[PDB]
């Protein structure tokens, strides 16, 4: 994986050069984020399991998928997806401490994909339920850290989808 | 023991009475 | 600890430990005396914060302590007080060390079963937590306040 | 031009934990490497595993230290959630890779290694099978009878590297263990 | 099933290794019947020695319930 | 393992004791000392070859171990001896910034003895070597930090004779 | 980075970040500013770092510098400065990242296989980074010194 | 099923079936008939059990149908009552397959992380199987009866 | 796998649908059968060596395949060959008992054909000895019980093929 | 493990003995007897939990084994005593319906003083709590059950003491 | 037997026993009675379906009883003889305890090897076995032969 710090870094390493004061303005940058990304990570983690259920009602239930034939429909199958949104929610959250998308990359959206094709787990439900999270959570961390977190969960949808 | 606990507690329920409040939804 | 936690990656890999792992335990060590400061004043307004904690529960479920409800009687109130002052003690003791090694041991493995047995509701253990919260914040500075209230939500995640 | 993350990469390297028990270790240090043990062997990617795939009675005896790490790696194979989740549902020949991938580490090697442990399904069971890979030399080798199995993509024997990319980065499980109440594909979006 | 409570201590001759490997040295362990003959070829074949060996669960000479 | 902090911790749980003064006072203690044991930590890092080979020039070469029917003869023996130097000074380490001896107990010297007897290594000529090492640890550290990292050598030599 | 051993121990536990974590985290962003002082100093006194450890370094060992030696020729000499500069570019990276992450993917690990590849001495390489420190030491403030040498310690500690 | 069972040990042990085993199927296929007439009669009687089942449980716990209850409210009390009729259907299906396999995989595993997240409490649950058994016994006969008790404690044991 | 009890399950449980009369109906049908297939089972144990050897008689042996040049030449070769057959045979009768050939779908017929052409073992000849097996395993079981073995046999065959 | 039906041909197989009168009036005894076990032990296997609860109210709760300074403190220890006790009755159960203590000494008893000791678990209190669970299973099993479930729990507490 | 399998089973899935298995050992507890009764008659005729047995596998297998075979000579073919008894044993035990279990590890493991080391070959010791089926059956009920067959054949089964 790449944080942001590190991202500065890979890019003058493979120049060759050492770091330089616009270099050192994007580091800036991140520094003054940071402490607001830790307060907002901490909240996540606080209400993780309201964040689910929240987001499962708005999406998942009292739908044709918990109904029978329904994905979602069996508790082996329930339970199955609210594992699923729980390591969707933690990812997200270390990819917004990290400020890099790209631990998502690596351990969140490798054969995701196809994955759920052999399945049958329906991607747009789970996009969706992905959405529903980001809005639950927007409202618990405040503005300034929703905006940064919204990126990271519209990198899950967008990767899913 | 408990006994701080045992007095404070009686102390407690005799000040207010939880059997009609009834859950609130908040 | 914070020591404790950082020695056992570095043994793992076996290794001595890192800059990284070395600026940590430097960071902690300086905020040692303002964490002792937050354990004191919390630990010298036990009885308050259990019991105003206490009753705003009460209010809150008034369901467990009724007769039908589990926690009814004094014999049995008291419990659920002296289940309070329990996990105040682990705050405290989770603050000082840093992280939660010493809280998770104590406290929150096995808790599950435990509360399960007594049949007591754990979907409420947390709330009163949450209100221990509340009033421990109101007595620390600001500061202060948001370092105890990490070691508070930690233990209703871990519920 | 190419950056530290382009070959192998940083990642892979330092996703690895060498986990061994200690008598002396505290609850939550053992109770991390037990339930890497779980998520190695039954691919719990949630890496936490639900109460009804635990052993219970294992897991005391090897926080008692009756058991090494080796000997609850071997308990696991022989269980029936083992069974249900990786021999019922695939064919030999999967079963072998999945075996390989949950203790080993590895995809196999080669077809004479496929070979060997599909005629030692066929004859003698599952648990068999389980028992010669941690018998193994290889087994011995790497882990030993104190480190938990971790996920090591070789690249000593030729085409094993990416075997083992792919066994272990792109083959997500994509079969479901259980036959009861196949899921209907439409119903798809939610109204 | 029978099982056999077993010491041994084996050591590296091979090769020096840099990680803790005190366990994998001194290992009283537990071992199913069945396993313990593969065991013991293994400790013997590494040069390591098997300072004991008790029957932890089973009968002598029993037919049945083996 | 257990630090100086959680032993305190400990002592007062079984007691089912609030955190008190008088504890208060034994954590603060240790919370003065740590500034030192950090760069006595980082001192021994990376003087840590030297150190080794200054102290098996003082006990252990140049001796008839070294000689042929020696423990320490032949190249892989001579290589597994300094190798458990190594271990034990980075142990030692590990207690001095901990400020407790547990880990030395629940990590080095469990089951050493034992170990040492089979394998037929020299107790004594070990414990020689640990001393060695600590006085030559003593003058890199420095005094202060010496009296510290003295204490957890002098514990390692203690269990293992 | 400091940032990126934090998930990493996170994801093996497979939770998510403790408060102590979180804590280091809170650390390190404060940090950050007085780090970004330190490396540009360093970044400004490269070439003359670079060059007094070298002269240290050869004074240490008139060997290196000798027919025998490794570093013995012009273009050979260079190569050995060069390799003194990558190691400060990367002590640099460090002290920003909080961590020997960027410093050791880049130069510690297969360091003794290359440098047994190319025959020269390891230990003599050890002593130009420490040269190089103690040039670095001076010109920075006792404080970022050492903050600067912890950095400097590791690498020395990582080949030896 | 017993069938799929029996078969399924057989194959990992990479054996014929037992004599054993093929007993314990003739056995179950002599039952069948007796099992089809129980699960016939408990689907008649569906309305009226999930219906008698409920009222028992909402006496004995107020709580659950009340302000504070998960099951407050219409369709809350709707769900609540799905749910019954969801076990009841379960538990016919168990009683015709001779196992509870069937039971298990459509409704057991997964039910604690299921109904923590709605928040419903499992100990209610139970209770209400517990009721659905009760009015379930007295419209069997007693050796009928005993057959579908056991099918029915599985779900309050697995349900706890 | 799944039964035929528990495809009829399946099938109600998708629906939703409790179990009704029609489907009581074909469970009945199954019950009644159920004794005989248990004494075909029986039967094909105990004769199962016997059964291999007269269809590798009929079929394999004595033919270009046992002699060099052919798939089945060398011990090796013939020893898996017979394996091979071992296994269908086990596996139909595990089939017959369950009165479902998804068993068969799952283990055996799941990526069969393309291990085959990879190996190169002659499809035609296998399926020609699952053919031969079953006319011996229709003598032994006798008539009624030799309806029921067939239709998993040919399962196979057309799953082979 | 060994079953009263199976320890009968044990005790004839080593003598060699075909089965005899005298035998079969035993393995007759055993299987008069075992349609009461089975009702018995579906009995105890629903109130499994409630029969813990009860036993543990008895003795070891509101005690000080569960006060700070007891090893029933901590919620970790808690659980462990309940999970034993879980344990407990599970064997006894399945010593009750096989007619036979020796599982109790194959997976119970075997070492357990010895473990006990080491972790310093009380023994005296343990033995308690397994005769506080017999005489709660006495009651829900009724008297004819309860005679034969007394001597299997009576066998635990003597093992352990 | 069946109970110790049933149990086993159980403490593998660490669980109380299910069910179905519960109803498993209450059809093998009322069979009882009938078992000891199959295993009484066969006991009573032992000496007579052992030398009727006997016969037929020699008829049927001359070779056996010749020079170069195995059996030839009064003392090998007496230990032909006591070897059909044990097996007759082992079959009564398995009836009574309804499953081969016992049977198993007295007779069925090792036994390849056995006969291997002694040369005796095993198709004509199954044969022996079959013809002592033969023999049993007739003296059995219709009924009673069949449930004693199912022992028979697992031998057969097991060595062939
Ligand atoms: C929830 C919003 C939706 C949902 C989820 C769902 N998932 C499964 C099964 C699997 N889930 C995964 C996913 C992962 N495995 C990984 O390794 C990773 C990335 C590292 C992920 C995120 C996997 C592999 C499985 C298969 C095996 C397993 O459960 O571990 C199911 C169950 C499918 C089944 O038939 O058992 C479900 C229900 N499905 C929905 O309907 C929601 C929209
Ligand atoms: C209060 C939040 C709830 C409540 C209280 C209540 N508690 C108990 C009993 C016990 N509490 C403990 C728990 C602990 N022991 C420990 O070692 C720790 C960790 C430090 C804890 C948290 C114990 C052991 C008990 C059991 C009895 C005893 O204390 O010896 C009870 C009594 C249980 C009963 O069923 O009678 C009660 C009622 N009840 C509520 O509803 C509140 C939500
Ligand atoms: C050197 C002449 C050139 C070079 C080599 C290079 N290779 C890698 C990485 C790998 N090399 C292999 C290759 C093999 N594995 C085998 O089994 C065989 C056959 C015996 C070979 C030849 C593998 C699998 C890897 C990846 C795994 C590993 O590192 O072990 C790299 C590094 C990539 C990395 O990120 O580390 C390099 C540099 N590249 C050059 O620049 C030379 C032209
Ligand atoms: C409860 C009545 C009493 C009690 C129990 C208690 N036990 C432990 C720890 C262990 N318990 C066992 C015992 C068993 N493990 C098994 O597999 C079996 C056989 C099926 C038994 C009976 C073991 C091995 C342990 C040690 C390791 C482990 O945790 O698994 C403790 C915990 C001690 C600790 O701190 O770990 C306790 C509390 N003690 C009481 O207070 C009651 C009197
Ligand atoms: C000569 C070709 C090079 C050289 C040699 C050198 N060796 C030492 C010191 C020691 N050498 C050994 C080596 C061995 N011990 C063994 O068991 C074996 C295998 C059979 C060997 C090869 C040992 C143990 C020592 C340590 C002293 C002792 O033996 O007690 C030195 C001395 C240097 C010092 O002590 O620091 C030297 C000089 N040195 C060169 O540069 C030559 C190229
Ligand atoms: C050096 C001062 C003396 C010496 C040492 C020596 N040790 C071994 C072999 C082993 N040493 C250990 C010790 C440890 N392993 C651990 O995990 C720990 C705790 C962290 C320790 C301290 C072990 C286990 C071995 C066996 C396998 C291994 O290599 O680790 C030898 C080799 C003996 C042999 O024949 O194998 C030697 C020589 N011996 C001396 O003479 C010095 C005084
Ligand atoms: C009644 C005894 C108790 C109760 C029930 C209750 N359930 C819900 C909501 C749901 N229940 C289910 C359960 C299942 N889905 C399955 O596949 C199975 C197994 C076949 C079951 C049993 C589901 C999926 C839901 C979610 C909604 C949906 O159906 O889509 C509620 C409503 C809670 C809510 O907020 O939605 C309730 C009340 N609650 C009690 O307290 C009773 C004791
Ligand atoms: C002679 C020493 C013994 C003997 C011989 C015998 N063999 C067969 C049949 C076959 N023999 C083979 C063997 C091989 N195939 C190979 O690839 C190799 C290695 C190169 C060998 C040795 C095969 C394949 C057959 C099958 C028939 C065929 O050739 O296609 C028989 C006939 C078997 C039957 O019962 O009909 C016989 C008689 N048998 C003895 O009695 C001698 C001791
Ligand atoms: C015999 C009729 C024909 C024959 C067979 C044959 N098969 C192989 C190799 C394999 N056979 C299989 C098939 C299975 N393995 C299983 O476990 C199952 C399901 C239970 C089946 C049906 C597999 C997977 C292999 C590959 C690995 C292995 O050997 O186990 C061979 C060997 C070919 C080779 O060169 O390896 C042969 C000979 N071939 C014939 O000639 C007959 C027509």
């Amino acid at each position: 994986m790449q944080d942001a710090i590190t991202a500065v870094i890979n890019n003058y390493d493979v120049q060759g050069k050492y770091l330089d004061g616009a270099a050192l303005d994007k580091l800036k940058a991140y520094f003054t984020t940071g402490a607001v990304r830790v307060r907002a990570a901490a909240v996540i983690s606080s209400n993780a399991t309201t964040i689910i259920k929240e987001a499962a009602a708005k999406a998942l239930i009292y739908s044709d998928l918990t109904r029978p034939g329904g994905n979602m429909y069996t508790t082996r199958r329930y339970a199955a997806c609210i594992r699923d949104m729980d390591y969707f929610l933690r990812y997200a959250t270390y990819a917004m401490l990290a400020g890099d998308p790209s631990i998502l990359d690596e351990r969140v959206l490798n054969g995701l994909k196809e994955t759920y094709n052999s399945l049958g787990v329906p991607i747009a439900a789970t996009v969706g339920g992905i959405q529903a999270m980001k809005e639950v959570v927007g409202g618990l961390v405040g503005p300034d850290a929703a905006k940064e977190a919204s990126i990271y969960f519209d990198y899950l949808s967008s990767g899913l989808s | 023991s408990l006994g701080s606990w045992l007095d404070a507690a009686r102390d407690l329920i005799s000040q207010n009475d939880y059997s009609q409040k009834a859950i609130e939804v908040e | 600890s914070v020591l404790t936690k950082a020695i056992v990656n570095a043994d793992a890999e076996a290794r001595y430990l890192s800059p990284g792992e070395l600026d940590r335990i430097k960071s902690f060590v300086a905020s040692g005396e303002r964490r002792l400061r937050i354990a004191q004043t919390l630990t010298e307004a036990r009885e308050r914060i259990v019991k105003q904690a206490g009753d705003q529960l009460f209010q809150k479920r008034p369901d467990v302590v009724s007769p039908g409800g589990n926690a009814y009687g004094e014999k049995m109130t008291a419990l659920c007080l002296r289940d309070l002052d329990y996990y105040l003690r682990l705050v405290t003791y989770g603050i000082v060390a840093g992280d939660v090694t010493p809280i998770e041991e104590i406290g929150i493995i096995g808790v599950k079963e435990m509360y399960n047995s007594l049949q007591t509701p754990i979907p409420a253990v947390a709330e009163g937590v949450r209100a221990m919260k509340n009033v421990a914040t109101s007595l620390l500075s600001g500061d202060d306040a948001a370092e105890a209230g990490f070691y508070f939500d930690y233990l209703v995640g871990a519920m | 031009g190419q950056s530290v993350e382009v070959g192998v990469g940083t990642l892979r390297r330092q996703l690895e934990h060498i986990y061994r028990i200690a008598p002396d270790a505290t609850r939550s240090e053992k109770d991390v490497a037990i339930n890497a043990i779980y998520r190695q062997v039954l691919d719990v990617f949630a890496g936490i595993p639900p109460s009804y795939l635990r052993l219970s009675e294992a897991e005391s005896k090897l926080k008692n230290n009756e058991i090494s790490v080796r000997e609850f790696v071997r308990r696991l194979g022989r269980s029936e959630n083992y069974r249900k989740r990786f021999f019922e549902p695939y064919s030999s020949p999967k079963v072998v890779e999945l075996l390989t991938k949950h203790f080993l580490g590895r995809a196999p090697i080669s077809q004479q290694e496929i070979s060997t442990y599909v005629q030692i399904l066929g004859t003698k069971g599952l648990a068999a099978a389980v028992d010669a890979i941690v018998e193994s030399p290889e087994y011995l080798t790497i882990f030993n009878e104190d480190i938990v199995p971790y996920r090591r993509y070789p690249t000593l024997p030729a085409g094993n590297y990416r075997a083992s990319v792919r066994v272990n980065d792109e083959e997500l499980i994509s079969q479901s263990w259980s036959s009861l109440s196949p899921t209907y594909t439409g119903y798809q979006y939610v109204t | 099933s029978r099982y056999f409570k077993v010491t041994a201590c084996i050591p590296s001759l091979k090769r020096v290794r840099t990680g803790r490997e005190l366990q994998n040295t001194f290992f009283t362990k537990l071992v199913p019947y069945e396993n313990w003959f593969t065991e013991q070829q293994r400790i013997q074949k590494a040069g390591g020695k098997v300072l004991s060996v008790k029957l932890f669960t089973g009968v002598q000479g029993a037919n049945t319930g083996v």
